[PDB]
């Protein structure tokens, strides 16, 4: 078969990391795909729901309040060595040993029996996992102290659904297996393909994988390299690529207007929102605490900064009509949770916004055109992110929209932040004291509750907010209440509205995405519910 | 299936 080429649109050196517990972002996740993207257990169908026949099936027992997870008795390791009862343990170790430096610890990880105790070290195992044909058996139990309505959907954040090769990684110390060789230029996977070449920052060789259980692959080999914004109009034109995922809305026309490729599209699950920096991360504790002193405490600022942007003029010039300004931080995808009902910050108001400021006294000097409130003047500083070659354009036009209503921005160090620092920025504890107004955006869990984004424990929390209101609305989307839809189609809409009314982020965009494929490309596709691309792609 | 950081 074929050699196919590959790219991920990025600015950024990717990042290698083929545990999915130490990687954060969602250009070197859509990267390991061909390699089972970083080792996915189970299949679904096009609603999420999972299904039987992946690489291992899921089992609920409602009554018992358990998960089992049987693995196949023929998935392997791209070593020959079998997955193991154990690997899929050794996951959740990654993520709760604090020790492996994770930044994706969450309260819904405390509904597992043993798991809260475990990531404090005053247990020495997770009590609620245990193993019914032992450690180098294929079976799994999960031991929960109650269900959620979400368990029947991957994505659903209560149950883990990788495996780790715990054999090949028990020898590399805690602390240096995120940059160990064996996380990044040379570890075993379990998918179609394995990767055979890894160039840090650039790219990835992939080959078939013999050991795989399931459909062997149509082709010979798949090169997967990240290309710049710059250049990636160029790269089609050029034919550099057959397929480029991740291309910005903005270049969308460009690439309709190319020949010899076909452009795929699906709803993205996805959201962009503005985070406001409200406090620090406790990493002993494991806890938000909303403790930092800016004018961002004052409600009405919050609200302001929100109502003054212009998201909908943005979106009509540069996005191509795939950006959508958000009225929530629920997307379109997650029909059945969604409300037309639900007003957000998706309509310019400025008018609303000096109100507001007005009426907290935050009283404009008509010298300096900005506000002030008991000599305290209303700057921030906007960490603002590199993006297109549009993205300095609007994040001054944003920056001119808040001089409108007498709030003075200015960028962090006078320029756009690099990705990966970004990351670096928002994620590792206590977190910085040096920003106030950022941009986030989130390829999302296939599951719509966003414990995993904003609970209390979560240092994806990146402004660290914690409140009583939102804490109670995000349990009440996964109580045994909500296994009435009807209630829980309530709780999400009460969690739209009031984390809209808190304004301690402001939903931006959601979003349509495409990909362009070259017209020699068969069997490639943008719907939900495809098992097995990697198999069925050929030339 | 998790919540993963986008650069757009």
């Amino acid at each position: 078969g074929g050699n196919l080429k590959v790219a991920y649109q990025s600015d950024s050196p990717m990042k290698a990391q083929w545990l999915s517990g130490l990687s954060n972002d969602a250009t070197f996740a859509t990267m390991s795909g061909p390699g089972g993207g970083q080792d996915g257990l189970f299949f679904t169908d096009s609603g999420f729901k999972f299904i039987k026949g992946g690489a291992a099936d899921v089992a609920l027992d409602k009554e018992s309040k358990t998960a089992t997870i049987t693995l196949r008795k023929d998935l392997k390791w791209s070593d020959g060595s079998e997955v193991t009862a154990k690997d899929y343990e050794f996951t959740y170790e990654t993520i709760a040993n604090p020790a492996y430096g994770s930044d994706r610890w969450t309260d819904s990880l405390a509904n597992i029996v043993g798991l809260s105790d475990y990531h404090t070290g005053k247990a020495k195992t997770i009590s609620g996992i245990t193993f019914p044909d032992g450690e180098n058996g294929k079976v799994i139990k999960v031991q929960f102290k109650e269900m959620k309505p979400g368990m029947t959907q991957s994505g659903n954040g209560y149950f883990l659904e990788t495996v780790a090769p715990y054999q090949y990684l028990k020898d590399v110390a805690p602390k240096d297996l995120a940059s160990s060789p064996k996380t990044t230029t040379k570890p075993l996977v379990t998918g179609p393909f394995k990767p055979e070449n890894v160039v840090a920052g650039e790219s990835i060789k992939y080959v078939p994988n013999p050991y795989y259980w399931g459909e062997k692959p149509k082709l010979n080999s798949i090169t997967y390299e990240v290309v710049s914004t710059a250049k990636s109009v160029a790269a089609l034109s050029s034919s550099k690529y057959d397929i480029i995922n991740g291309m910005v809305s903005s270049q969308y026309k460009q690439v309709k207007n190319l020949k010899g490729y076909k452009v795929l599209g699906q709803q993205a699950m996805y959201i962009s929102l503005m985070y406001y920096n409200l406090g620090h991360y406790d990493a002993k504790n494991s806890i938000n605490v909303q403790d930092r002193k800016t004018p961002l405490q004052d409600q009405n600022v919050r609200q302001a900064i929100g109502y003054a942007r212009n998201v909908a003029e943005v979106d009509n010039k540069f996005s191509n009509g795939l950006s959508t300004p958000a009225n929530s931080l629920i997307p379109p995808i997650f029909k059945q949770f969604t409300s037309s009902s639900v007003k957000g910050y998706e309509k310019q108001d400025l008018d609303k916004a000096n109100k507001l400021l007005d009426e907290d006294g935050w009283k404009l000097n008509k010298s300096t055109g900005y506000r002030e409130k008991d000599g305290k003047e209303l700057s921030l500083v906007y960490a603002a992110r590199v993006g297109d070659a549009n993205a300095e354009t609007i994040a001054q036009n944003y920056i001119q929209q808040w001089k409108k209503i007498g709030v003075k921005v200015s960028l962090y160090n006078g320029k756009l932040m690099e990705f990966n620092s970004w990351v670096d920025h928002m994620t590792t504890p206590p977190g910085a004291n040096d920003w106030d107004i950022t941009d986030g955006s989130w390829s999302l869990a296939s599951e719509p509750s966003q414990q995993d984004l904003f609970s209390a424990a979560a240092p994806y929390n990146f402004g660290h907010f914690n409140d009583s209101e939102i804490t109670k609305d995000l349990n009440d989307i996964d109580s045994a209440k909500s296994e009435n839809p009807t209630y829980r189609k309530a709780a999400f809409v009460k969690y739209q509205e009031d984390m809209n009314k808190k304004a301690y982020v402001i939903p931006t965009n959601f979003m349509l995405n495409y990909t362009p494929v070259n017209k020699r490309v068969v069997g490639m596709t943008l719907d939900y519910g495809a098992m097995n691309t990697w198999s069925e792609i050929g030339v | 299936a998790s919540n993963s950081i986008a650069s757009g």
